[PDB]
DNA sequence: CAGAAATTGGCACGAAAATTGCCTTAAATACAA
DNA sequence: TTGTATTTATTGCAATTTTCGTGCCAATTTCTG
């Protein structure tokens, strides 16, 4: 806990906090676990490719994720989206 | 800390004009002062200008 | 028109995870009696 | 011979706080009859 405080690591991808690698988890199909920092990337990817006329809601993201066996509740998806600073589904539609 | 480098090359053709410096092989340099039209240059019996 | 279905987020759970303040000496060693 | 002042070795425990995912439900949007 003490060592990893405010020390940076330089990977070819970029510069990280060395505490960015410690993350939470949710259950998965098959008895495994999936990290929250990967579910955030998956949610960002899914939102960044939806139909602009009909944006995906939190239920339509929970159901979409629960076909690769990710087993995430809707409220957790909402928490991840609000952590990513993405407006709700009714505020992303456009003509 | 460097991710990508992009280099762009531009090619331009420079013509001759007054102020450009010309010379020769015997140490006789000079600067162009005028671009004279053809019908003003001196010509010989056959009409070939200089 | 309007009741109903759908969406969203504040607040609340237990459990897990992460922090933070301390036992503010015990045992090997060389020296002296 | 032994008792002792001297010198290393010691980078962990155990409370206490904070954060986790997810359910309840009221307020706001959207939708179909």
């Amino acid at each position: 806990s003490r060592v990893t405080t405010q020390k940076y690591l330089h990977s070819p991808r970029g510069i990280f906090e060395l505490k960015y690698f410690f993350s939470s988890h949710v259950n998965t199909e098959g008895g495994g676990e999936a990290s929250s920092t990967a579910i955030r990337a998956l949610v960002k990817k899914l939102i960044a490719a939806e139909n602009p006329a009909k944006p995906l809601s939190d239920s339509k993201l929970t159901s979409l994720l629960s076909e690769q066996g990710i087993m995430v509740a809707r409220r957790t998806v909402a928490k991840y989206r609000e952590s990513l600073s993405i407006p709700p589904s009714n505020q992303r539609k456009q003509l | 800390g460097v991710l990508k480098i992009v280099k762009v090359y531009l090619a331009v053709k420079r013509r001759i004009q007054p102020g450009d410096k010309m010379a020769g092989r015997h140490g006789n340099k000079g600067v162009i002062s005028k671009i004279n039209p053809i019908e003003d240059m001196p010509y010989d019996e056959n009409g070939t200008p200089v």
